[PDB]
């Protein structure tokens, strides 16, 4: 929104009469404002000649970031924008789907270390946690406040007075707060905001980087369980990131945002854990399988029925699987071999994972919704942000 | 610790700790001892448990010690209970012989622990068919065993029966599976009840399995529970509980109320033998108690349930929610010991939280952050009905259960797809389970069959359906199921029905037979009923006739008790508690009741009792009522009691429309929605007659009464009237009433016109006869139905009625009457008959003043005709189109009626119509209708209710005050609000008038009141009426100069011409209050008189001038800006060389003809010269003796003080001011005040202002106006009016002249006991308590004068007082909205009249002023926005901040003048090489010249910057100043071109400090 705005912020003192309706029309067009084609003369504009080619494509993403280009900026990185900042405090929001929680260990990583990871739980925790504060400036490591919104009633009473009260904290070793919040969540104090720098953690992962970063952990857990599980822990994995994946989709995909977390993750796989304990090593237990992880595990905060719909048809695929199961177009999984290796199929799982790369239509082809429906989408999420930019200009 | 020290204190006596338990336990209510040993306790149900060990006891023991033994005691004793009968079931014993002898507790956990059993094995054999029957048999068995069972044993078996319908339901389904694999997973998803043959530790025993998941049975005892019927979705439920559970996390579940949320936790608790403690939150209830019982919980190990938890406040949630996250975090972890409420407390890790949550209305509510990884959040949805519907049809009796309950439901559901969509339709499960719950007595009529079901479809669902959608029941009904041909009641009930309506006057059509049927059949089963339709549907017909018919078929009688619901209070209805002395008196609802059940001491138990709500329904009422239409039948008190309701006990509710009440209200009660009207055109006519001729009979001959209501038959025939009635509708009608409403009009007034002439119908010709009857019938007709109409109109219905009545029949004329002699009989029709008027100069202006027309006498006689007919009547129109003087002239000339005037506004009550009335009647205790309300005197009463559509309504949208009318009108009789007894009005008339509804300020009024009235629009006169009418008008008050006794004539004439154009000319279109009417001409020409009357002998020049001068305060002084003022000038010019040609007038502008009696002794044009100075003499002396304020006279401020003046003078002086701000028009009403000798009382309000503050303030002012002969002036500002009803007091001021609250009840007593010591102080006895009041309100209208002051009419706050009726009728409007350039110079020049200046290019002082004008006028130009609501002040401070200024200025300038004139004396003493350069020093003395020269100019742009800079932008300034300078520019005044203001101003002293 920023982008297209402030580009016609410039471009209409600095440019043409001719120029200002051609874009204009064109932005009427990206919006449900209007339908046109703009004025066109043999070599007379060439960057608005090449926009247009993008918005007459049906392309709307590229239409979009067309007036981000032609900033000619380096657009920041997170690590970049704290290394110019010249302050020790900062908050970094973000939507439930990510916690920026994992880029800030290889931000500290790969400049300074010191990271300090710090969850606002129950009074031990905020209590813990301001002995932390405290000590950290005068250590000058890094520190994190993960999800203070939640405790956010101890802000105004000691996070609000404290981070007011630390002039001396610019005096302190150099040392650097982070908190993380949710946008769509319980508002900050203003005052404690202002004060305080601000990013937008937007780093949406791919379906396949989520399988493998499921994956991923699992193996820290040990040891208790059959060899066959390991690959219904594997077969979980794609499941909730493919839920994930189509979480954003929305309306076109699923009816409203709906968050699933790393505990939905947990209570599925623990009943996975279970049902493979109390029933024999035989595949076919499979389906109350589907049942319970379709309407108690996950269509639990399902309310509307034609996405519980959406999450049994789900299951229907991830889990019921002879021989081949074909998560995805590309890749096969096959149920575990008669060797009965569980250190191997460990191995084989993640092989299977570093095999496949993920397509260019994966929203399409690897959520089994049609590319109709992610067209549509692209063309909403445009006719947003023209919208809001021709609100923004007529209003000044 | 209240309740524990009493437990402590109480230990001696032991007996008195099982009142406490209850709480402590919840399951149990009282404990049972033999004394020295506890043998047991009982439950709250009534259940007795028998502990296995009686616990003994010693004086010398503790509570805490007996009692924990017997919670240890109490679980085993449950688990002996289930041991013991679980083996013997297994033992093959038939559950009937269990129950008896068996707590259900321990029966319920036996049986399902046999049940999973004896399925699980079933499960590998298929043997399901085998053990299906087995069930199905001991369900039978169950149910026949429950209807010869004793009360206590009944809740028990139906408990049970709850179960094994899970049981049989689940095998059946398990049966009916493809596979095995099918099978594993149905069973997976059920609850399955184990034990352990293994082990130890008994109560840790019983296990129940769930999705695969384990979860221990704890013994505590549940009692016996009304349990659930079983669900899919209840197991779902369950099944997300245990999943939560299992992982150590809370359970949690959201969605809409009433889908079963807590319920579901109570209920898998018990399942699990716990007894859940839930926490309704936000009920009032403390975060101190909560604490406490999270300690006990965590402690106890129990499970909570937050009951709606997200109705909490913001402080107690945040605290509440943390606690809740020790507990459950604690859990999670599995920390031996956490810590809440700052103290170290061991948790149990068998304790659990739930949280339900409601959603608001924002959407479907969240957990607080911390608790969403606490918590599993899960969604409630109300159960698919199939499932429940079967069930509840294989408990009755089931036939088919399976087939019913599928149909039922698709029926039900293609109802809903298939009916139009309408409001009051429900077609959810309570409807089915409403049908289900009417089918049991009907099963006993018929059968446990469809066709029994198929009844019960059409008596619950058929009676709430309209035409369109009573097809669709039908066709679908028969398309689903068809059950029979023959209905039981049929003959019986219909012969009792017929016979009752000959009786009451009614006629059996198809649908008054219907809807007769449909109530009867519902009052049955039905104890609540509601009655919805049109007004005049049939309603109270139905019910009277059929509760009438069911006194000849039972031979039961019944006792009606009709009660407007929304004319009384909740506290007047139900019970009204005092916040203080709590003291209970009865009220309405809730003493007619304790006749029936406190004391029935005559015969109540063979009667049936009726109450009915006639009013609107609201949900408030209801609400106060709800457990009544529960199944409880009992009714609540806000303090003290429960009083129970007997079968006999119908409470009906009829009424119009439902928007208001809730879909749980309708489901509750049984609803017959009238679709149309239940009787014909023709039947209506017939019944109204018959029940007219009842009345006559009373008062006329058998021989007269045969005679006349044979004429009347003959006279008229339907199939005439039917194009009439049709014609009715092709007619423009203001306040609209339908067709079949205005037919009670037409047949009351016919009977009566006839009734009139029937001494003239024993000797008149036969032929002859039918004509008289023929005219006075198409008479009758027409103002029933075109009476409300335009009469434009009603000239056109006339030949409509001709038409379509027989052509050789008398036919109608716009005046047509009938007359008869003198002295003799006769007979002849003439028409338009008119008495003279002379009246004398003073009695021009009276309220009682009237110069009768054609159409005065044609309204006066129409209107008297319709109160013999004792019809109400609503005279609607337009302002001062005569409707209260018609009204008011035609009965205070008749010795008959008696009027009482009540004006009502925006807010009025309905005891000012009780306490108006008591003044003027008196209440008589005659056995006869035990109390009565007649007049004080003998003769009939009229109560005149002017502004009748000006009450407002309940935020439900239900005016009260009309409400209670239409009681009157209706019933005959009301209800006493406070002493709760029924009075019975005897021989009153209720009249009204309104204006259109269609005019601002006007409430649209209920049908169902407008229905008992005869409406007559009566509109404005002719404009050649109204020049006739003026001219007799002037005729009179010429008496006073007969010398122009020929000039009557051409001033009427102007007068309406002067009217007719500013109607045209000044229109609502640009302005709100430009609204005239004839009330103007009567201003004007009273204005005019009362000049005359105390004026010089008058020339013809001296009079058009005087009418002049009235005209301009009558019709100008209102009018906004210069545009339509100055073309008021050229209008009044226009009208006196069209009327009165002469060419002696002056200038008519109104700032030209003065005229005043401040100067002369009598009312006579005055010099501009003699006035200006005779103000300026008064003004210093009201200068010296009261506040000290200095101000300018000016031009426009002598014309105003006049216009003040004669408003003031005035009997009622009522006049507003609209003066923006600072233009002094507080100022000047203080001063015209003052030379009135008005004490000038102006409210003392302030931000913490009460009414009562201000009520106060006005009672003073009043009290003192009467009573001490005062002669007060209120000046209001728009600030004083503070809330709605301090406006509404003001209104009550000047439409009535008191304010009726102010004075009641004692404090009317007391006015009325010091009212009598004054008149007689006077020397004036007046006989009667009206005589006495009308003293006194006449005493307050001529020496109480209000005046208002409102700056901006474009506010809000302020459009509602010129809106509002009251102030605008009786106040004079006045405009002084902005200051005209003359008049900023004429103040300009006297605030500068101090002259610093000197000798500048071009006047100096003529220069300064026409700039500080011509800035005001740019910078209200260029900054401000909107239209006209700001003048002049900045200007009058920026030449006050000038003068400051220049003053500070110039004095500086001539001491630094004498600085360099000191040092030009000492250098010259002195002479030497450098000191004659600084005698060369005239550079600056040369310098001092061009400094003065632009310090007046620089003054300018200081004085600028500090009054209109303050609030503007950086910008703003800038730019401001600009157009300053280039006005310095223009005008001969020198600025600093290099000058800044911080520099000029300020000092660099300051500049530091700052
Ligand atoms: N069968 C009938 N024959 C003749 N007239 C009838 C018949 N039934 C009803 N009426 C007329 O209609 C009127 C019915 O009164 P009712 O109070 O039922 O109307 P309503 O719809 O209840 O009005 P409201 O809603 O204002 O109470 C009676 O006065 C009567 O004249
Ligand atoms: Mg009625």
């Amino acid at each position: 929104i920023m982008a297209m705005t402030m580009f016609c912020l410039y471009k209409f003192d600095i440019e043409s009469e001719q120029y200002k309706e051609a874009v204009l029309t064109m932005i009427g067009v990206l919006s449900e404002s209007s339908d046109g084609v703009p004025k066109l003369t043999v070599d007379t504009n060439n960057d608005l000649r090449y926009l247009w080619d993008y918005v007459t494509t049906k392309s709307y993403i590229s239409a979009l970031n067309w007036f981000k280009n032609e900033f000619f900026v380096d657009e920041w990185n997170i690590a970049d924008v704290v290394a110019n900042s010249d302050n020790n405090y900062f908050t970094m929001a973000s939507e439930r789907d990510v916690d920026g929680t994992f880029k800030l260990i290889e931000l500290a990583k790969a400049s300074k270390e010191s990271l300090k990871i710090i969850p606002l739980g129950s009074i031990e925790n905020l209590n813990y946690a301001q002995e932390e504060i405290s000590k950290s400036k005068i250590e000058g490591g890094w520190i994190l406040l993960q999800n203070i919104q939640m405790s956010l009633s101890w802000v105004k009473t000691y996070l609000h007075k404290h981070v007011e009260e630390t002039k001396a904290a610019e005096e302190h070793e150099k040392f650097k707060m982070f908190m993380t919040c949710h946008l769509t969540g319980d508002k900050l104090p203003a005052p404690l905001l202002q004060r305080t720098d601000r990013f937008v953690y937007e780093d949406i992962p791919g379906i396949l980087d989520t399988v493998k970063d499921l994956w991923g952990s699992q193996f820290f857990t040990g040891k208790i369980s059959g060899v066959w599980s390991v690959y219904c822990t594997f077969l979980l994995s794609w499941f909730h990131a493919l839920i994930t994946a189509r979480t954003r989709l929305v309306p076109h995909g699923f009816s409203k945002k709906y968050y699933f977390n790393d505990c939905d993750f947990q209570f599925a796989s623990v009943y996975l854990e279970n049902v493979l304990a109390t029933n024999s090593t035989n595949n076919i237990p499979w389906a109350q399988v589907r049942d319970h992880i379709a309407t108690i595990v996950y269509g639990g905060k399902i309310d509307e029925e034609k996405d519980l719909e959406v999450v049994a048809k789900l299951c229907a695929h991830v889990f019921c699987g002879s021989d081949n199961l074909q998560i995805v177009p590309g890749v096969r999984i096959p149920q575990p071999l008669l060797q009965q290796s569980e250190e191997e199929e460990r191995a084989r799982l993640t092989a299977i994972l570093s095999n496949t790369i993920e397509p260019a239509d994966s929203l399409s082809s690897w959520l089994q919704l049609p590319r109709e429906s992610i067209l549509n989408y692209e063309r909403l999420q445009a006719k947003e942000v023209a919208s809001s930019t021709e609100q923004l200009l007529q209003e000044m | 610790n209240d309740d524990l020290l009493k437990i402590i204190g109480s230990g001696k006596h032991h007996d008195q700790v099982s009142k406490f338990m209850k709480k402590m336990f919840g399951s149990i209510e009282s404990i049972i001892f033999l004394e020295d040993f506890i043998t047991g306790v009982r439950s709250v149900e009534g259940e007795v448990l028998n502990l296995n060990e009686k616990i003994e006891l010693k004086d010398s023991i503790q509570a805490q010690e007996w009692l924990n033994i017997l919670d240890t005691e109490i679980k085993l004793s449950v688990f002996t209970q289930f041991r013991d009968c679980l083996g013997q079931i297994k033992d093959g014993t038939d559950i009937e012989v269990v129950v008896s002898k068996y707590i259900f507790q321990a029966i319920l956990l036996s049986a399902q622990v046999m049940w999973t059993e004896l399925v699980e094995k079933c499960l590998q054999t298929n043997q399901f068919s085998k053990y299906w029957k087995e069930v199905d048999m001991k369900i039978k068995g169950l149910l026949d065993k429950l209807n010869k069972s004793s009360d206590n044993v009944k809740k028990k078996i139906e408990a049970l029966l709850v179960e094994y319908l899970h049981f049989n339901n689940v095998i059946g389904q398990l049966k009916n599976c493809s596979t095995k694999e099918e099978a594993r997973l149905l069973w997976a998803k059920v609850q399955k009840f184990y034990q352990k043959n293994d082990t130890l530790d008994d109560l840790n025993s019983v296990f129940i399995s769930q999705s695969g998941y384990l979860l221990q049975y704890k013994f505590e005892y549940i009692g016996i529970p009304e349990r659930l019927i079983y669900t899919p979705l209840l197991l779902i439920g369950f099944a997300t509980l245990t999943d939560s559970l299992h992982q150590k996390y809370g359970g949690c579940f959201f969605g809409p109320a009433g889908t079963g949320k807590t319920e579901t936790v109570k209920a898998f608790g018990q399942n699990l033998g716990r007894v859940v403690v839930v926490f309704n939150c936000d009920d009032s209830f403390d975060y101190q108690v909560l604490s406490r019982l999270l300690v006990g919980i965590t402690q106890i190990g129990a499970w909570g349930c937050f009951d709606e938890f997200n109705r909490l406040d913001e402080k107690v949630l945040s605290a509440v929610s943390a606690n809740i996250q020790q507990i459950q975090n604690g859990l999670q972890v599995g920390k031996s010991h956490i810590t809440l409420l700052e103290e170290e407390t061991p948790l149990s890790p068998h304790t659990a939280v739930f949280i339900t949550l409601n959603p608001g209305y924002n959407g479907r509510s969240e957990l607080p952050e911390n608790l969403k990884k606490s918590f599993r959040e899960f969604s409630m949805k109300s159960p698919q009905s199939g499932t429940i519907a079967e069930m509840i049809l294989q408990i009755m009796g089931f036939e088919d259960s399976k087939s019913l309950a599928s149909k039922i439901v698709h029926f039900l559901e293609l109802l809903s797809s298939k009916c139009s969509s309408m409001n009051h339709y429900h077609f959810g499960l309570r409807t089915l389970k409403g049908v289900l719950r009417n089918c049991s007595p009907l099963i006993s009529e018929f059968g446990e069959g469809e066709k029994t079901v198929v009844e019960s479809l059409k008596r619950v669902i058929l009676p709430s359906l309209g035409d369109t959608d009573e097809l669709v029941f039908k066709d679908e009904l028969s398309k689903i199921f068809d059950s029979a041909g023959t209905p039981l009641n049929s003959k019986a009930i219909v012969q009792c029905l017929k016979d009752a309506g000959q009786r009451s006057g009614f006629s059996m059509s198809e649908e008054f037979l219907k809807k007769c049927m449909q109530f009867y059949y519902m009052q049955k089963t039905q104890q609540a009923l509601i009655l919805v339709g049109k007004a005049g549907c049939g309603k109270t017909a139905t019910w009277k006739t059929v509760i009438d018919a069911m006194a000849i078929f039972d031979g039961h009688a019944n006792v009606v008790y009709v009660i407007d619901t929304k004319v009384l209070t909740k506290e007047s209805l139900y019970g009204s508690m005092l916040k203080a002395t709590l003291e209970w008196r009865d009220g309405l609802f809730t003493s007619i009741l304790r006749r029936v059940n406190d004391d029935i001491t005559g015969t109540f138990k063979n009667s049936r009792i009726w109450v009915v709500f006639d009013s609107d329904l609201d949900p408030e009422y209801v609400e106060a009522m709800n457990s009544v239409l529960d199944d409880n039948k009992i009714l609540t008190l806000p303090n003290g009691e429960r009083l129970p309701i007997p079968p006999n006990f119908r409470i009906l509710f009829e009424t119009d429309n439902l928007d208001h009440t809730t879909p749980a209200t309708i489901t509750r009660c049984g609803l017959l929605w009238f679709s149309t009207d239940v009787c014909s055109i023709s039947s209506k006519i017939d019944h109204l007659l018959n029940k007219s001729y009842e009345a006559l009979d009373n008062k006329l001959s058998m021989f007269e009464l045969d005679k006349l209501k044979d004429l009347i038959s003959d006279s008229f025939d339907m199939a005439s009237l039917t194009n009439i009635f049709t014609c009715s509708n092709d007619l423009v009608h203001i306040l609209g009433v339908r067709t079949f409403n205005k037919l009670e009009t037409a047949v009351q007034l016919a009977v009566h016109l006839i009734s009139s002439y029937r001494q003239w119908f024993q000797n008149l010709d036969d032929k002859s006869l039918k004509d008289v009857i023929t005219l006075l019938i198409k008479r009758s007709l027409l103002y029933a139905l075109a009476g409300d109409s335009t009469g434009e109109s009603q000239r056109a219905f006339i030949q409509t009625i001709n038409t379509y009545f027989g052509h050789d029949s008398q036919e109608l004329s716009d005046y047509s009457t009938i007359v008869i002699a003198n002295d003799k009989l006769s007979f002849s029709s003439f028409c338009s008959e008119i008495p003279s008027v002379s009246l004398e100069a003073h009695e021009v202006m009276r309220p009682d003043i009237v110069i009768p027309t054609i159409d005065t006498i044609k309204h006066e006689k129409i209107f008297y005709d319709l109160l013999n007919s004792k019809r109400g009547i609503i005279l609607c129109g337009p302002p001062g189109s005569g409707k209260t003087m018609i009204m008011n002239n035609a009965l205070r000339n008749s010795s008959l009626y008696d009027v009482v005037g009540i004006n009502f506004s925006k807010d009025t009550t309905t005891e000012h119509i009780l306490s108006a009335l008591h003044r003027h009647t008196n209440y008589v205790t005659t056995s006869k209708g035990l109390t009565l309300l007649p007049k004080s005197d003998i003769k009939n009463l009229v109560l005149f209710c002017d502004e009748i559509n000006l009450p407002k309504l309940d935020k439900y949208g239900s005016q009260n005050v009309v409400l209670f009318l239409r009681q009157l009108m209706e019933k005959q009789g009301f209800w006493k609000t406070p002493e709760n007894k029924w009075v019975t009005i005897e021989r009153i008339h209720i009249v009204g008038a309104c204006n259109p509804p269609t005019d601002p300020g006007r409430i649209p009024m209920s049908e169902r009141f407008t229905r008992h009235a005869a409406i007559l629009y009566l509109g404005y006169p002719s404009g050649k009426s109204l020049s006739q009418i003026y001219e007799i008008y002037y005729k009179a008050i010429f008496k006073l100069v007969p010398e122009f006794r020929s000039y009557t004539e051409p001033f009427a004439r102007a007068s309406v011409h002067l009217y007719n154009e500013c109607k045209a000319r000044y229109s609502t279109g640009l302005q709100s209050h430009y609204l005239f009417s004839p009330r103007e001409l009567t201003r004007l020409v009273r204005g005019v008189y009362t000049a005359i009357n105390t004026g010089p002998r008058q020339t013809l020049r001296s009079l058009i001038r005087l009418w002049a001068y009235e005209a301009w305060r009558i019709f100008a002084d209102r009018l906004v800006g210069v545009k339509e003022k100055n073309s008021f000038e050229q209008l009044l010019y226009e009208t006196v060389d069209k009327y009165l040609p002469n060419q002696d007038l002056g200038n008519i502008s109104s700032t030209s003809l003065l005229f005043s009696g401040l100067l002369s002794l009598d009312f006579k044009e005055v010099n501009k010269t003699d006035l200006v100075n005779f103000i300026e003499e008064r003004f210093k002396t009201f200068c010296d003796e009261e506040l000290e304020v200095p101000m300018v006279i000016h031009e426009s401020m002598v014309d105003h003080i006049l216009r003040i003046d004669r408003a003031l003078k005035q009997v009622q002086g009522h006049m507003m001011l609209i003066g923006a701000s600072r233009t002094g028009k507080t100022i000047l009403t203080r001063f015209v005040a003052w030379l009135n000798g008005l004490k000038i009382v102006q409210p003392k309000i302030h931000r913490h202002s009460n009414l009562s503050d201000f009520d106060m303030i006005l009672k003073k002012a009043i009290s003192d106006c009467s009573l001490k002969e005062s002669r007060t002036c209120l000046i209001i500002d728009e600030s004083n009016i503070l809330e709605t009803a301090f406006l509404e007091r003001m209104n009550t001021l000047l439409a009535n002249a008191d304010i009726p609250d102010l004075f009641q009840g004692e404090e009317y007593d007391k006015l009325l006991n010091n009212l009598r010591n004054k008149t007689r102080s006077l020397g004036l006895l007046l006989d009667t308590e009206q005589e006495l009041y009308d003293w006194f309100v006449g005493e307050i209208a001529k020496n109480l004068h209000v005046v208002f002051t409102i700056c901006d009419p474009t506010n809000n706050k302020s459009s509602a007082m010129i809106s509002s009726p009251a102030l605008f009728n009786r106040c004079i409007i006045n405009w002084m909205g902005d200051w005209d350039t003359k008049t900023m110079s004429q103040v300009a020049n006297n605030m500068v009249d101090v002259i610093p200046m000197e000798f500048t290019d071009f006047t100096i002082r003529d220069a300064v002023v026409n700039i500080l004008i011509h800035f005001d006028r740019n910078f209200y130009q260029k900054m401000k926005v909107g239209v006209n609501p700001r003048s002049p002040g900045y200007f009058i401070d920026g030449l006050r901040a000038l003068v400051k200024l220049v003053t500070a200025k110039y004095q500086d300038l001539q001491e630094n003048q004498r600085f360099v004139n000191v040092g030009l004396e000492k250098l010259n003493e002195s002479v030497k090489s450098l000191t004659f350069e600084k005698e060369r020093w005239l550079n600056t003395t040369k310098q001092f010249s061009k400094t003065s020269q632009e310090l007046i100019g620089n003054c300018i742009i200081s004085s600028i910057y500090e009054t209109y800079f303050g609030h503007l932008n950086e910008r703003e300034r800038a730019d401001m100043l600009v157009i300053l300078k280039r006005l310095l520019g223009k005008f001969a005044v020198k600025y600093d071109v290099n000058y800044r203001f911080i520099d000029y101003l300020v000092t660099l002293d300051e500049k530091m400090k700052w």
